[PDB]
């Protein structure tokens, strides 16, 4: 209150049923995720970062894990 | 009561409302 007018950023924590994939490109990182009551056309890969959900990305590399870079992790 | 995994889709702007 009393500061810096605002009128940037406005992120909100939607709701995410499962991240589908995983991909990167130019160097970030961002993982397909279905969003609820959105229809499931509205797909759109969200930045790793921004994702508050680590224990839904560890679902889905635990399934393809078990051979996934045949060394450590 | 422990919270749900969520995921900011990076929404931004701002709702339309009426």
């Amino acid at each position: 209150h009393m500061v810096e007018e605002v009128l940037e950023e406005e992120e909100e924590e939607y709701v995410v049923e499962k991240v589908l994939d995983r991909r990167v490109v130019k160097g970030k990182v961002e993982y397909l995720l279905k969003w609820k009551g959105f229809s499931d056309e509205d797909n759109t890969w969200e930045p790793e970062e921004n994702l508050d959900c680590p224990d839904l990305i560890a679902e889905f590399l635990q399934s393809q894990k078990t051979a996934h870079e045949t060394d450590k992790s | 009561a422990r919270t749900k995994q969520t995921a900011r889709k990076s929404t931004g702007g701002k709702a339309p409302g009426g």
